[PDB]
């Protein structure tokens, strides 16, 4: 009869922005709510457990709130950056049970870098070894959209941003491929 | 009136003769509800009170999961005290625990408690306020350490205050028939003459629920606990109480000693006096 | 400081396998989690001190123990599609109320045959003249193609080190044909330096990609090389062409 | 710190020769739990012998009820035997009606 | 009903 909802299942907020992550319990007989953290196919990192008598506990930019009446907790995110990208997820210990969590669904969070001084240009890069094969490439503003093309043999990759360290620049880029040789990247 | 629910917990270790022996038992008021044995063959938390039988498959698997649980943890204090007081793994060794809840007539929270002991005496005990602990000895300020960075306090004041008042309020209703009764004792008053100068007085009261009762001695109005003997309240074994009060006498003034039994199930208080 | 063994597991239908977990150091509770797209985490049973404390939803044909050095296996015996999960078991010191530590979770693919199963075939792609000239800085693309199922860990290393700096790897591989139902998967992966740094030909690029597939005891009796466990690179180096 | 047991021998209701009852030893304030409780019948061990479950009072001592149905007569001597780490020797109690 | 809060002295 427990059920644990997160809405929405996806948020995504501009780099140095405060957010909101929402968690919903239907049965307020809890003994405490934790708050958990999972980079893509890894193990869970612990954020923060709220007891049922706690109404707050924070620990450095994170805040998390609970009402168990209310069926509700709620997950503060201050300053946001680039590695608070991550999917969280709420969980609940029933009474009279014996520690064992249930979880909700969680939230992907998609903390979009803030793009300095944008330059969009797409490119075409050749193959080191094999015969005319290549891929075409657009990179460089973090709003900018990538579609799914309608076409069969025409394959093409969702944005990804990568971090120089050395000169604090991030880039958004996506690639494009075809098995059709001679393939038009403009 | 006013009512308790009360659960006791004994872990005894067997060092050479097998894994320790767990019993818990269920109180509301002085009637047993639960049992479970570690020894038994069930393995199952067992009824002991016909009210409870109400309660689904859900209750029965659940509280079994849950004192199986109990004797786990008892399991391994057993060892972690053993470390505390730097005792032998020869010794024998007993955890005992008792917790529960108090409302009302009007069935809202009175008192909660929940106290522990190693060997018969006191370890750590839940303090009126729900909390905080108070440790008795050293080795049990270890534990105190342990149960204030878990929250232990808060957790226990929480069913304390909630699940022991709300499942104590579903028992009383269910066994209204039995729980809410008061029988009023069957007393009576027995002789034996000691010596040629001297008599033995005993005033009884058989029969009575709950076990709360009040036997005390006058001679010539004025109270009397010099030449009184007095035994502990016991069980008859039908779910009703029995116990007596009894005064050595000089042979002749035996109308001048009267009993007085004071009981809820009696109207206004007995005064008793040999025939 | 929970370990889980095997990491990845490839398996047909109707099979048995076991999943280990080590606890941390001085742990008493191991608790079972399965992680599936469908239910997301749900609680499969707990162990304290080597005996079974709880049940959740797990099915008949799961069966699980805690060993007397309180290291557990979960039994998976007749596996269907279904099963395809993350199995994460987590260790607590006492029983579990307020810590629950996560080990990094055995990732079970199970499949209806093996002979879908395809190793990557990876290719670097040189940076472009147009984007040197352009931006003074040039960008590396590796394509992983033709390998299911999509258990793969891709890395980029700079003169036979891993450099995380200007990486970036798609989250998710992509269906090669979206419409055939045991599509094999492809994976894209960016690495950025600057143009003088590209053009120094002492620079040696190569981009790692882990396969995870069959075992040395998995049966196989094709012409195509056993699609087994195996890491498979391309290079590119420093040129001022 | 060993407590030793307080011993009661008592019918549930007032006896009545051949009227069938019920026959209890009760043992209280001892410590530890470890207890051997017989029902005798004219010194011999009586059999079907229940007991109820462990429990103890606020000071922690322990309290059992050894409980037998039996039928009073006028010949019969009933009596409860205990045996304990704090008793020397096993320690007999006859059942007295007339108490 | 019990109280299954276990903390391990």
């Amino acid at each position: 009869k427990q059920e644990v909802t997160q809405i929405p299942a996806a948020l995504s907020v501009p780099e140095g922005e405060n957010l909101v992550l929402n968690c919903s319990f239907t049965d307020s007989a809890i003994y405490n709510l934790q708050w958990f953290r999972q980079d893509p196919g890894k193990g869970l990192t612990s954020l923060l457990l709220i007891q049922s008598s706690q109404r707050e506990q924070t620990s450095g930019r994170l805040n998390a709130s609970l009402d168990k009446s209310s069926g509700r907790s709620t997950l503060y995110i201050a300053a946001s950056q680039p590695g608070d990208s991550a999917t969280y997820l709420c969980a609940v210990r029933q009474w009279g049970s014996l520690g064992n969590l249930i979880f909700g669904k969680g939230t992907k969070l998609s903390v979009k870098p803030n793009i300095q001084n944008p330059d969009p240009a797409v490119y075409q890069l050749r193959d080191s070894k094999s015969s005319d094969k290549s891929v075409c490439l657009f990179t460089d503003d973090s709003q900018t959209n990538v579609s799914q093309s309608k076409d069969s043999d025409v394959y093409i990759t969702d944005k990804c941003v990568l971090d120089m360290r050395s000169m604090d620049f991030k880039s958004n880029s996506a690639v494009a491929w075809s098995n059709k040789s001679d393939f038009a990247c403009a | 009136g006013s009512h308790s629910m009360r659960y006791f917990y004994t872990s005894v270790s067997r060092p050479g003769r097998g894994e320790p022996r767990f019993i818990a038992v269920g109180y509301v008021d002085d009637t047993q509800f639960v049992r479970f044995d570690s020894d038994a063959a069930s393995q199952r938390m067992e009824p002991r009170a016909p009210w409870i039988e109400q309660e689904g498959p859900e209750y029965w698997d659940q509280e079994t999961r849950n004192v199986k649980a109990q004797s786990q943890t008892d399991r391994v204090d057993l060892g972690t005290l053993r470390g505390y007081y730097n005792q032998s793994e020869d010794g024998s060794h007993t955890i005992q625990i008792m917790y529960g809840c108090d409302v009302g007539p009007d069935g809202r929270f009175l008192r909660g408690y929940r106290q522990d002991a190693y060997d018969g005496k006191d370890y750590i005990a839940l303090n009126e306020d729900l909390r905080s602990w108070t440790a008795a000895d050293m080795a049990a300020q270890i534990t105190k350490r342990k149960w204030e960075a878990a929250h232990a306090a808060e957790q226990q004041r929480a069913y304390l205050e909630g699940r022991c008042v709300e499942w104590l309020r579903r028992y009383l209703e269910n066994g209204k028939e039995t729980l809410q009764r008061t029988d009023p004792p069957k007393t009576h008053m027995t002789h034996h003459p000691i010596s040629d100068h001297e008599a033995t007085l005993r005033c009884w009261a058989l029969g009575f629920y709950p076990a709360e009762i009040t036997l005390t001695w006058q001679r010539d109005g004025e109270d009397q606990t010099q030449d009184t003997e007095l035994v502990e309240t016991r069980p008859a074994g039908d779910g009703t109480f029995q116990k007596w009060a009894a005064v050595v006498v000089p042979s002749g003034e035996e109308q001048r000693y009267t009993c007085h039994v004071q009981h809820e199930g009696l109207p206004k208080p007995l005064t008793l006096r040999w025939e | 400081g929970v370990t889980q063994t095997p990491k990845h597991l490839i398996t047909a239908t109707g099979q048995r396998v076991t999943l280990r977990c080590s606890p941390r150091s001085g742990d008493l509770s191991v608790y079972w989690y399965q992680q599936s797209l469908d239910q997301g985490l749900q609680f499969l049973i707990q162990y304290y001190n080597g005996e079974e404390r709880a049940k959740g939803n797990i099915l008949e044909r799961f069966s699980a123990q805690q060993f007397p050095d309180l290291h557990s296996e979960l039994n998976l015996s007749s596996l269907e599609l279904g099963d395809s999960a993350l199995y994460f078991c987590a260790s607590s010191p006492g029983g579990g109320h307020n810590e629950q530590f996560f080990g990094p979770g055995t990732r079970l693919t199970v499949l209806e045959d093996l002979k879908n199963v395809f190793p990557p075939e990876v290719a670097v792609f040189e940076p472009s003249e147009a984007e040197i000239s352009h931006t003074q800085k040039a960008t590396l693309v590796c394509l992983a193609t033709g390998f299911y199922p999509d258990h793969v860990e891709l890395s980029w290393w700079v003169n036979g080190k891993e450099v995380h700096s200007g990486v970036c790897t798609d989250p998710q591989p992509l269906k090669e044909q979206p419409a055939l139902n045991d599509s094999r998967y492809a994976l894209s992966s960016r690495l950025r330096v600057s143009a003088t740094f590209w053009q120094d030909p002492r620079n040696h690029f190569r981009c790692q990609v882990q396969f995870y597939g069959l075992s040395e005891n998995d049966e196989w009796t094709q012409d195509r090389a056993k699609p087994v466990t195996q890491i498979v690179s391309a290079e590119a180096w420093g040129r001022a062409d | 710190i060993q407590r030793t047991p307080k011993i009661q021998v008592y019918s549930r209701h007032p006896a009545e020769n051949g009227k069938s009852n019920f026959l209890n030893c009760y043992v209280s304030g001892f410590h530890p739990s470890d207890i051997e409780v017989d029902l005798l019948k004219n010194g011999e061990r009586i059999e079907k012998v229940e007991h109820s479950d462990l429990s103890f009072s606020k000071d922690w001592s322990f309290y059992l009820l050894y409980y037998t149905e039996f039928t009073p007569t006028e010949k019969d001597e009933y009596a409860c035997r205990v045996n304990h780490v704090t008793l020397s020797q096993p320690k007999i109690v006859k059942w007295d009606r007339d108490m | 009903e019990l109280f299954s809060y276990l903390i391990e002295k």
